[PDB]
RNA sequence: CCGCACAAGCGGUGGAGCAUGUGGUUUAAUUCGAUGCAACGCGAAGAACCUUACCUGGUCUUGACAUCCACGGAAGUUUUCAGAGAUGAGAAUGUGCCUUCGGGAACCGUGAGACAGGUGCUGCAUGGCUGUCGUCAGCUCGUGUUGUGAAAUGUUGGGUUAAGUCCCGCAACGAGCGCAACCCUUAUCCUUUGUUGCCAGCGGUCCGGCCGGGAACUCAAAGGAGACUGCCAGUGAUAAACUGGAGGAAGGUGGGGAUGACGUCAAGUCAUCAUGGCCCUUACGACCAGGGCUACACACGUGCUACAAUGGCGCAUACAAAGAGAAGCGACCUCGCGAGAGCAAGCGGACCUCAUAAAGUGCGUCGUAGUCCGGAUUGGAGUCUGCAACUCGACUCCAUGAAGUCGGAAUCGCUAGUAAUCGUGGAUCAGAAUGCCACGGUGAAUACGUUCCCGG
């Protein structure tokens, strides 16, 4: 799915907050808009928020949701039958 | 004597050479059932020899370039047939009546627009 | 079509023009094997920072003439009405109708 | 042709023998336009036959078609306003052709595994004037009769 | 030791005038030509739909044909190669130089 | 003849009675027959039993037929767990490689419904 | 049915183009767009002038331009001070060294230019229309074209509906390539609304080519 | 002509007394084998009468249209406006060839344009097939007006042969003045032609009598 | 009377799976239009962001973009924090040129409001462009004649053409818009010119068109010549016209395009552009992140792959044309199974490259079966393009092996190099082809006729 000689494509800005949270323990989920980052082990049994679009969710990482984009754990349609 | 010919069909030209002596088929320096492997091409060559039964008179070094099989064979006979004309200079009436010097033309039609083939129509739904 | 989007082109090009070299050579070594992967990591971490209007994707085709983001010919940078207007007056040097 | 008939591609001769029946068969047998693949069929068929039926194979190319040959034709025509299915004759150049489709079908209703032996086999069975070819001779041959109701 | 010139234009009248100017003028100077060899124009095809309302029965093709023509002096002298830059040609032709 | 998965499938040439097991293909099939160094075209019935006792070796060190529907159901299993976007479709069967579900859905979709 | 346009149909046949420099793929459109500009800016420089025609063919180095026009002594102004300052703009305005010619046209009424420009005018004038077109097809006739086709349409009079109308004199005839046809559209901006004008000038067939 | 140089012409034959206009009892002599028979006795004197008119009309420079359509006739009728440097109808009247002079005169200009060109040249500029095409137009213009080319205004007298068959001719020329000299069978109706001669009007012998006649006495008005 | 209109033929649609559009549905948004022909793989010659107008939220109010006059600062260059970025916040370097010294140029920013802006509504206010009937054969006028005149004649009739094509008849004659022809291309040949193109003859050659050379022929591309029922025979009203034959490379407008007579359908397009008028204007104007344009109970249109032995598979093996290309093609060689990667020359292209065309042909294979058919879908694992590929890219490898066993009603397309097939390139394009646009390979069958289906 993505070349593997660069590696998973994760946001700076998210490694600065998420590491901030690290060091500084739990916090709340902190909110963000890059669905896109790719999940990394330093970011294993805390929760965030990522914008569907209309708005954030948040969502609890865990161990095997590394390696995986942020944003496909979060739904951006609904969807009830006919 | 060597003798010129410049026969076309389809897509594909071809030189002729003639020499008198053995009767033999050289095209682009390969030999002619080596060169197809198709019958009906060998036998197209041959067809305008065979209808003046001279092919033991005259030997053939020919070049051949550009179309298909098909084409290639045809233009080739052409040569031969312009090329039996330029040495015998009585065999115009014998070729014209057989049928061997129409060249033929019937290149093939340009695509056109809003057509899927130059003539094919898409199918157009009227219910 | 919308002035503003002509000029938000307009600004895209230009903006994204200077970092080529910066944009060039971070791939470079992004892209070049043989790295640290340390080196490259942070690289493409610095590159990701640019003005994202820095990448050429970032960029659209536009008739010149009328900001047109569809039709455009790479050859005029037109659109195809406009191109078939100053065909028909004669001003593309040669150009005529194909028959054949 | 509502103006004038345009005649159908006039058509040239098989080399292997000089005779073109085969060449007008050899274009019904033809699928895609690939004239290599039909013409080997025929001489997995013609050549086969000379032997399994007897020489001359090329006789007996026809004596299945004599036996198929068609002679009552029926062209449904609404000549009053309404359908009438009056036999009528055919000239000879149809027959041919019209049989030639008549046997070519049977050769694809064969299964056998093979293309090549199904044409051998029906070429045979109706050279012995029995079948699907002479067949569809004799039903077109009995409903052309069976409806004889007015001209 | 050669020189060897390209031209290129849309019209062949006017690829031909240069071509002729140039042999004509390489015979004044006592210049040796390759003669003005023709070689292949090139033909570019461009389909362009011609209704801004929507519809795709309506289009249009136009050409554009470079007609092109080869010349070259086997044994050039001041005399020759002074003599092509003091020659002046119509814009529409293109002059490529070669030694 | 046994081999992992199915025995004996078919009196057929090595490498299609082969194939014949879930999880042996067209090239995991020939690469296992050159491994072997067994013909390509002899057929799996009256090929030697020490042959045979070859390839239930060689294809023993494949994941065999039974045990790789299980894994490939426990990753569709997490997949699903985590409630991932192609977990959910897998949940609602639908296509969960972005195919179009507006129209021609129907192979995973099944029959019409009104 | 849509017509086809009868300037383009005859160019390389009886009409030259308008532009003759040559170029390659990559500087191909940097200079129509070039040409484009100047043509535009020139255009209202010289809608004082009235020009019928305006040529620009490019030398490998520089630019030069020809104007047609019915005001030459409009155009060189005194020892031609407006159009060298026209010099100046355009040679900047296209980053080259401009050479600026003028070739009169000799026959104001023999140019579809000039004539369906003075109708919109005249239009602008909210003059009768149909007496204005009906009295330029007169003075073409007059100077000799051996044929005439006029065209106005749309808010004819500021009509509440589009009353487009066309009147043909002589002989104007079209699909022979042999034939030398002038032709021109043009605009007028009246109050009630905008009103498009075609014209076709016949002046008689060309033998032996575009010589 | 003199009444025995007519009668051995046969100009005293006429149509079959079954196809008579009531007119021209004043000039039938009688009838015989029900074939209505033309009194010389009248024709002579008229014809010499007008003849008077004719060479009055061409010795005060009269231009003179020789009028006759008979597919038998035509060529004697344009032979012998030749003979006379005048012109001539041979073929099919078409109508309005007299009050509709301009479009006749457009038509005249047409043919003398082709024949100029095809001199000056541009045929070999035209393709083969369209010069010859130009030249069958050129010769269509000719086989329709050959005799008025030259005309070129309208003529000042008309000479009529089978003034019925020609009853178009006739009534334009009286509707513009033009005086009209005719030989007028049996059949015809007399009074569109102003000097009327009675006679025969098929018969190449009469006929080319007629023309023949005409013709030297217009040469000797010419001649004065 | 005529037209793949019908008829005779092939190959299809309608069944299957999938691509693709549209309606419905849902959505926060699923932006806007097209709606029988003449919408529905349409605009769009290419939605990941951008695109973009839709939604969510963040924001700005003379502004994103333009002119105006002030005030100041060179212009710039580099650089840090917060932010999601919009942006603020800074923090450094530079702070330049002409000047007649005033300033000017130059831009940058702050202020002033005049003003900017609109993909806001009105194709029933329009221009412009296009679709259609329809390349259908028609539509008319000058003159003339007749009619007091509204008018008619011409254009009518008969032969007869692709044609209101042409002739004969004919108070009609001429002409125009037209038709035709002139244009491009292709079919033969000739002249000129011969490299990067060719090698007939030869001398050489390592044996390669490769090199002495050749300039023959192929090609190349400018000029030319050639098809006119000309010619002949036979019909026909003796005219036009037709038919056949010969010659001829081609024969009866030689094949193919472009060209659309009026006029029609308030056709379509105010989101190409232009524009009448109306409305927003701290906002229907402007910027930014994310989502959306890809949704699925569904229904229709268009397309693709199939159901298998003319087949499949493997092995070897052959004949092309037309093109694109220097932020490009990217050779060669090395690595990898591949996607590719590395290396890197040559090429602005008769020079290099893309690129070695498949169907075919030769050999073995399978032996009729849901198969060694078909390939969907899914798991796993990667490659690449692009900051970035999850929604939502393309491609490779491993495995899975559907449905489907030729598809009712009904229906559609084509008369020859046609249909059918099989390959090839191009556009659009960072990337994203069953879609379009072109190029070749191989290459059918039938058309009795016009009763009829429709169309005119
Ligand atoms: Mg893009
Ligand atoms: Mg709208
Ligand atoms: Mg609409
Ligand atoms: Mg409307
Ligand atoms: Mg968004
Ligand atoms: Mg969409
Ligand atoms: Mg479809
Ligand atoms: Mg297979
Ligand atoms: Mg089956
Ligand atoms: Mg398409
Ligand atoms: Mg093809
Ligand atoms: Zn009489």
């Amino acid at each position: 799915p993505r070349s593997l000689k660069k590696g998973p494509f994760i946001d700076l800005h998210l490694l600065k907050k998420v590491e901030k949270a690290v060091e500084s323990g739990d916090k709340k989920p902190l909110r963000t808009w890059s669905r896109r980052s790719t999940i990394f082990p330093n970011m294993i049994g805390l929760t965030i928020a990522v914008h569907n679009g209309r708005q954030h969710v948040p969502v609890f990482v865990t161990d095997e949701m590394v390696g995986h984009k942020l944003g496909e754990f979060a739904p951006t349609r609904t969807y009830r039958g006919h | 004597n060597q003798y010129y010919g410049t026969g076309r069909r389809k897509s594909s030209a071809a030189r002729v050479f003639i020499k008198p002596g053995n009767g033999k088929i050289v095209i682009n320096q390969r030999s002619l059932e080596q060169y197809f492997g198709r019958e009906t091409a060998r036998m197209v060559v041959r067809q305008p020899l065979e209808l003046v039964d001279m092919v033991e008179k005259l030997d053939l070094y020919i070049t051949v370039k550009g179309g298909g099989i098909s084409g290639q064979a045809g233009a080739i006979r052409h040569g031969i047939t312009r090329a039996l004309m330029e040495y015998d200079e009585s065999l115009r009436s014998e070729l014209r009546k057989a049928g061997f010097v129409t060249r033929d033309a019937r290149q093939v039609e340009r695509k056109k627009v809003g057509l899927r083939k130059a003539r094919r129509r898409p199918q157009f739904s009227k219910r | 079509a919308k002035q503003s989007m002509k000029a938000r082109e307009v600004k895209r090009v230009a903006l994204a023009d200077k970092y080529f070299a910066k944009r060039a050579e971070l791939k470079a070594i992004i892209s070049d094997v043989n790295a640290s992967d340390e080196d490259r990591w942070n690289a493409v971490l610095k590159l990701q920072t640019l003005p994202r209007d820095s990448s050429p994707s970032r960029q659209r085709n536009r008739c010149r003439q009328t900001g047109r983001p569809h039709g455009f010919l790479r050859k005029f940078g037109l659109s195809r009405i406009k191109v078939r207007e100053a065909a028909m007056r004669g001003e593309i040097p040669g150009l005529k109708k194909a028959s054949w | 042709p509502r103006r004038r008939v345009i005649g159908q591609r006039k058509i040239l001769p098989d080399p292997k023998f000089g005779s073109e029946l085969l060449a007008k068969f050899v274009n019904i047998l033809m699928v895609d336009g690939k004239k290599s693949t039909a013409e080997s069929i025929v001489y997995s068929a013609l050549e086969t036959l000379a032997q399994r039926s007897g020489k001359s194979e090329l006789e007996a190319f026809e004596v299945a078609l004599e036996n198929v040959r068609p002679t009552v034709e029926v062209k449904s025509r609404r000549v009053g306003g309404s359908t009438y299915q009056v036999p009528v004759e055919v000239r000879p150049v149809r027959r041919n052709a019209l049989a030639m489709r008549w046997i070519v079908e049977a050769a694809r209703k064969r299964g056998d595994k093979s293309m090549a032996l199904r044409l051998a086999n029906e070429l045979s069975d109706a050279a012995e004037n029995k079948g699907t070819a002479v067949k569809k001779r004799e039903d077109v041959h009995r409903m052309a009769e069976a409806n004889k109701a007015f001209a | 030791q050669r020189i060897r010139i390209r031209l290129k234009a849309f019209d062949h009248r006017l690829i031909d005038q240069a071509t002729a100017e140039i042999v004509e003028t390489a015979k004044r100077t006592g210049a040796q030509v390759r003669g003005p060899i023709p070689l292949p124009t090139r033909k570019e095809r461009f389909t362009v739909l011609i209704s801004p309302h929507v519809n795709k029965d309506a289009r249009d093709q136009y050409e554009i044909r470079t007609h092109l023509r080869l010349v070259d002096i086997v044994e050039p002298t001041e005399k020759t190669v002074d003599a092509l830059m003091r020659l002046d040609l119509a814009a529409g032709v293109d002059v490529q130089i070669s030694l | 003849a046994r081999i992992a998965g199915i025995n004996i499938p078919d009196h057929k040439h090595a490498v299609i009675a082969l194939t014949s097991i879930y999880g042996v293909g067209k090239t995991r099939s020939k690469a296992i027959l050159a491994a072997a160094g067994i013909a390509e075209d002899v057929k799996i019935s009256e090929l030697s039993e020490g042959q045979i006792d070859t390839l239930r070796d060689e294809v023993a060190k494949f994941v065999v037929e039974g045990d790789l529907r299980r894994e490939i159901s426990m990753s569709i299993k997490r997949l699903m767990d985590l409630g991932c976007y192609r977990g959910l479709r897998h949940r609602r069967g639908l296509p969960v490689r972005g195919q179009r579900t507006k129209t021609n859905a129907r192979t995973r979709k099944g029959p019409r419904k009104p | 049915g849509q017509k086809v346009h009868p300037n383009g149909i005859r160019l390389g046949i009886v009409k030259p183009w308008n532009s003759t420099w040559f170029a390659n793929t990559k500087e191909f459109a940097d200079n129509l767009d070039s040409d484009f500009k100047v043509r535009q800016y020139l255009t209202k420089e010289l809608a004082k002038a009235s020009v019928s025609r305006i040529v620009i063919e490019r030398p490998a180095k520089s630019i030069r331009v020809t104007i047609h026009t019915a005001r030459p002594g409009i155009v060189i102004g005194k020892k031609g001070e407006d159009v060298e300052k026209l010099r100046k703009v355009v040679a900047d305005i296209a980053g080259v060294p401009a050479q600026i010619n003028i070739a009169e046209v000799r026959k104001p009424e023999l140019d579809a230019k000039l004539v369906a420009d003075s109708i919109t005018s005249q239009l602008e004038r909210r003059v009768m229309f149909r007496r204005a077109m009906k009295r330029a097809v007169q003075n073409a006739m007059r100077l000799g074209a051996k044929g005439i086709k006029v065209e106005v349409s749309g808010r004819l009079g500021g009509a509440e509906i589009a009353r487009t109308e066309w009147y043909r004199e002589g002989r104007v005839p079209l699909h022979t390539l042999r034939a030398d046809i002038d032709y021109n559209t043009s605009e007028a901006h009246t109050t009630y609304g905008v009103i498009g004008v075609k014209v076709w000038i016949f002046k008689g067939e060309i033998l032996g080519g575009m010589a | 002509v003199s009444m025995r140089d007519m009668l051995k012409a046969g100009v005293h034959f006429g149509h079959q007394t079954r196809y008579w206009n009531p007119k021209m009892k004043p000039f039938i002599f009688g009838a015989r084998n029900k074939v209505h028979i033309i009194n010389l006795e009248k024709t002579v004197p008229m014809f010499n009468e007008a003849l008077a008119e004719l060479n009055k009309i061409a010795s005060r420079k009269g231009k003179i249209l020789f009028v006759g359509t008979k597919r038998a006739a035509s060529e004697a009728v344009k032979d012998a406006a030749l003979s006379c440097d005048q012109f001539f109808v041979n073929h099919r009247w078409l109508g309005g060839m007299l009050t509709n002079w301009k479009t006749v005169r457009q038509s005249i200009k047409r043919l003398k344009d082709l024949e100029t060109q095809s001199q000056d040249g541009t045929f070999d500029k035209l393709t083969k097939k369209e010069a010859l095409m130009r030249t069958r137009e050129l010769e269509k213009l000719e086989n329709s007006l050959g005799g008025i080319k030259d005309m070129g205004g309208l003529p000042d007298a008309l000479f009529v042969i089978d003034a019925d068959h020609e009853h178009i001719a006739i009534k334009e020329a009286n509707n513009l003045g033009i005086p009209v000299f005719a030989i007028v069978d049996t059949n015809s109706d007399p009074d569109g032609v102003d000097f009327v001669i009675p006679g025969n009007d098929d018969a190449i012998r009469a006929v080319t009598l007629y023309l023949g006649a005409v013709a030297a006495t217009v040469r000797e008005g010419r001649s004065q």
